[PDB]
RNA sequence: AGGACCGAACCGACUAAUGUUGAAAAAUUAGCGGAUGACUUGUGGCUGGGGGUGAAAGGCCAAUCAAACCGGGAGAUAGCU
RNA sequence: GCUCGCCGGAAGACCAAGGGUUCCUGUCCAACGUUAAUCGGGGCAGGGUGAGUCGACCCCUAAGGCGAGGCCGAAAGGCG
RNA sequence: ACACAGGUGGUCAGGUAGAGAAUACCAAGGCGCUUGAGAGAACUCGGGUGAAGGAACUAGGCAAAAUGGUGCCGUAACUUC
RNA sequence: AAUUCCUUGUCGGGUAAGUUCCGACCUGCACGAAUGGCGUAAUGAUGGCCAGGCUGUCUCCACCCGAGACUCAGUGAAAU
RNA sequence: GCUCAACGGAUAAAAGGUACUCCGGGGAUAACAGGCUGAUACCGCCCAAGAGUUCAUAUCGACGGCGGUGUUUGGCACCUCGAUGUCGGCUCAUCACAUCCUGGGGCUGAAGUAGGUCCCAAGGGUAUGGCUGUUCGCCAUUUAAAGUGGUACGCGAGCUGGGUUUAGAACGUCGUGAGACAGUUCGGUCCCUAUCUGCCGUGGGCGCUGGAGAACUGAGGGGGGCUGCUCCUAGUACGAGAGGACCGGAGUGGACGCAUCACUGGUGUUCGGGUUGUCAUGCCAAUGGCACUGCCCGGUAGCUAAAUGCGGAAGAGAUAAGUGCUGAAAGCAUCUAAGCACGAAACUUGCCCCGAGAUGAGUUCUCCCUGACCCUUUAAGGGUCCUGAAGGAACGUUGAAGACGACGACGUUGAUAGGCCGGGUGUGUAAGCGCAGCGAUGCGUUGAGCUAACCGGUACUAAUGAACCGUGAGGCUUAACCU
């Protein structure tokens, strides 16, 4: 239930090794706005795949 | 009864040839009682061998 | 294991699920296009979409079917009334999610979902 | 589907009323037994005078379960209620000289052959 | 009429489960006992530590009871660690 | 704002006891809220409690306290 | 010690069903309990149902399951009637 | 026997099988007459045994509904 | 002048209970368990008077003797008293053979069936109940069998808490008493979110020497290995009869394991209906919300056992105890010393699964890359421009795959998921209208309406044009060919 001998710094960033984040790959350029987004998720703008989807 | 298992089983042997020699003394008891029941008349004059 | 099952239960009971989905469907047919998360909005259209094509063809026992299902009568008015006659060619598929990123307050992956033809 | 602690109402004639299955017979570990099976039982209940005594150790066969049998075409027989036959503890041929009740085709065998021609129907 | 019966408020805590770094330094859920009486409760008062009080368990006397708590003798003593 | 659900001899309303501005308005998110916070019983500033009849104060006593003189007790003090 | 599933005396007492202040759903009124979103593994908690058997479980029918209201017929040993 | 060590004393009932129970027997280690003896209707969240109904308690587990467990975002302990 | 007798005399002067307890210590010292030893316990062996009609050794074996195990009760106090939780039960096991069954064999006081004893053999299997807290034991009924033991008399950071083992209370007994009992009887809190090793699963990184997609080989590892009954041989061999085979063949079961939902069923709060109380949609009618899915009656797919298919083998190699052939040492005899044959569920294969991280990193098939230059410390060196392939990853729709990763299908040249159309299934004659009845309600339209996860289709919706990672012919030394 508890520890006997204090664990190592170096066991906790081994530990750590595979909790790192995985940036996103690459965006998507839409074809009328040309501005980035995420990919199949419409822009900041309201475009998604060149038509103007949602107004503002 | 003791805490000694040397104890209890040595109480128990005594027990046992007590209860072996009772079982003997009594069947040799039973054996001598029927025997002279049969020997022995009713005491009535009609149980006779001699007059 | 859940081997050939459908429909999420989306951490509620059966009765708020039910009540839930006819709220929304009812929000989505008033304001024709809403704001949920991407689960939700995926599992919305299995009731919204047969209440449509139920509503294609106006008679009096599908009024009231769609009452039961929606119990708003101005809700069923307007679908019988005018989706009816809008999506009275369609096979299917009268609505389209779009995915719309993720909420700020719990990072919930959301979505807008609207008529095809709404413009 | 018989297996211990189970009453069972009695087929025959051979003044027994309701027994109990203490163990199911021919194998180890056994839980269940069909029809065609003997298991061993006691008299929980008899007529006033009977063949038979209230508390006798004896044989039976079982021929009707409620769980039933099944046919190699994929029927299956169920029956109201369990019921059995009792048979003599070394023979194991049957104490009674009729039969109650149907019985199936699971019995017809050179052991039971005084019971299924005494059956008024054999399913 | 009744320290009568069934059964809520109210008082209590018999059985099980959960919880045992708990929501809680003893409670919650489902059952349970009394429920016009030797009942229960609010406000105020009285009984003080070798003393009180006890339908009596050495129980309770401010989460502490085979002698409360606070200050003092006091840095008691400790052939023990 | 429109639907849904929950309590409803209470999870509604008004007091005493206890708390002491937590009440209302404007404004701010550093710290407090087991998350975000523009919101709050959080910070800052202003406002708000109107009585011959409600309650306390006042007149009167119960249990009980204090107790002129008094009795008793080494003193302190106890009872009245 | 907490924005704590605990404790706190008095007053008011609507509709329908119900004997009822029990219980269910509502009115007047007030809340959704200050982390959410997914997924639907083992395992844990609180429940629903179950073929054939019906206590074979177990220290023990523990716990679950079952009975449950009103009117009427009928009701044994024993008894301090 | 709330009491008997030897003891599961012996017999009978209940069960297929009963170290417990009930009814007797008396060889009462070591009951006994207000530190009361033996019964006793009614009463008991009292101790033991048996029977009917009922059942996932079990043979022997299976599926389903929710709350956790698992993943993501935010805050973020502890014993050792 | 002191039986100051505890006699170098604590005082002239002193007994008990604590389970209501409490403190300071000790494993310096006991109970549990471990350690050494083996009196005791269990299992063997040496001599052979005797039991066995005669005959020690078929089976036993007196008087005596020598060991093995650690196995009961002990002996010692070496570990722990700044905590090593303990009897029995449940769940889960693993090892030894002094083998309970199945397998092989010698002798028999072995005619046969069935036995006794010993040797070899641990591959598999090795009950359910009544009674008590019970281990043990007795009893009922099966079974081929209901083994003996080790593992802290296995297992409470997995479960229990009946007994024992706290505080309450009583009975018998002892004591004047407080209290005490290997005397009993009623009641009596079992905590821990797993850091490391271990184990069951499942990934990420790198390696395997250019990179990649597949399919394998098998060094090695795991799983599995049980057995009854009936029939034929054959009522034959054997036997006076009763009874009754070896060897070999066929069928059908019990338990266990794997797989599956086609059949029989369970679940199926996502489908349909019946119905009670209340509230809402203005109201009737019809619905919806709440009352455990309100209570039920059914039930699709999926998941499941009680449901139905399959498996344990046959065969080969080398053997154990055992049986032998030929044969001397030792003219004979002799299974052995040379040589040769048979022999079991044990060993190695044969059956199933994992498996090149097998760093000893293996094998086979296929695909992709065939540009120019600078620098100094000149070498498996660093840098710039152009180039980005095969393939992978990311994102999306997803799955009879799944905790999350992973694995599988699909991404417009598309049926991957949702919807839609048709069908199937489940429920059981919807709503509206008309007719009969004063009315509840019945009949017709109507086997209607509704129908989830199923089946066959259909681009209507969502699966984007891209972009990212991965490079640009792959080191050295020998050997055999090629020119």
């Amino acid at each position: 239930a508890v520890q006997q001998n204090k664990p190592t710094r170096s066991k906790r960033g081994m530990r750590r090794s595979h909790d790192a984040l995985t940036a996103v790959t690459s965006l998507s350029v839409d074809k009328t706005s040309g501005e980035k987004h995420l990919r199949h998720h419409i822009t900041a703008d309201g475009y998604y795949r060149g038509r103007k989807v949602i107004a503002k | 009864d003791e805490r000694s298992q040397h104890k209890n089983k040595a109480k128990a042997l005594s027990v046992l040839g007590a209860r072996i020699h009772a079982a003997e003394m009594a069947k040799r008891q039973q054996a001598e009682a029927s025997t002279r029941r049969n020997l022995l008349g009713s005491g009535d004059r009609s149980d006779r061998n001699r007059t | 294991m859940r081997h050939r099952k459908s429909g999420r239960q989306l951490n509620r009971n059966s009765s708020h699920r039910q009540a839930m989905f006819r709220n929304m469907a009812g929000s989505l047919v008033r304001h024709e296009i809403i704001k949920t998360t991407l689960p939700k909005a995926k599992e919305l259209r299995r009731v919204v979409e047969p209440l449509i094509t139920l509503a294609k063809t106006d008679s009096v026992a599908n009024r009231r079917l769609a009452f039961a299902r929606t119990r708003d009568n101005e809700i069923v008015a307007k679908l019988f009334n005018e989706l009816g006659p809008r999506f009275a060619s369609r096979a299917g598929g009268y609505t389209r999610i779009l995915k719309c990123g993720f909420r700020a307050g719990d990072n919930a992956p959301m979505a807008y979902i609207e008529l095809v033809d709404r413009s | 589907m018989i297996q211990e602690q189970t009453m069972l109402n009695v087929a025959d004639n051979s003044g027994a009323r309701r027994v109990m299955c203490i163990k199911v017979l021919g194998g180890s570990h056994r839980r269940y037994a069909g029809v065609g099976d003997i298991i061993k039982i006691t008299i929980k209940e008899a007529i006033p005078r009977g063949k038979v005594k209230k508390g006798d150790v004896l044989k039976a066969v079982v021929v009707r379960t409620k769980k039933g049998v099944r046919r190699p075409d994929g029927s299956v027989i169920r029956f109201d209620g369990n019921a059995c036959v009792l048979l003599n503890n070394n023979s194991e041929q049957p104490i009674g000289t009729r039969i109650f009740g149907p019985v199936t085709r699971e019995l017809r065998s050179e052991k039971f052959m005084k019971i299924i021609s005494l059956a008024p129907e054999v399913l």
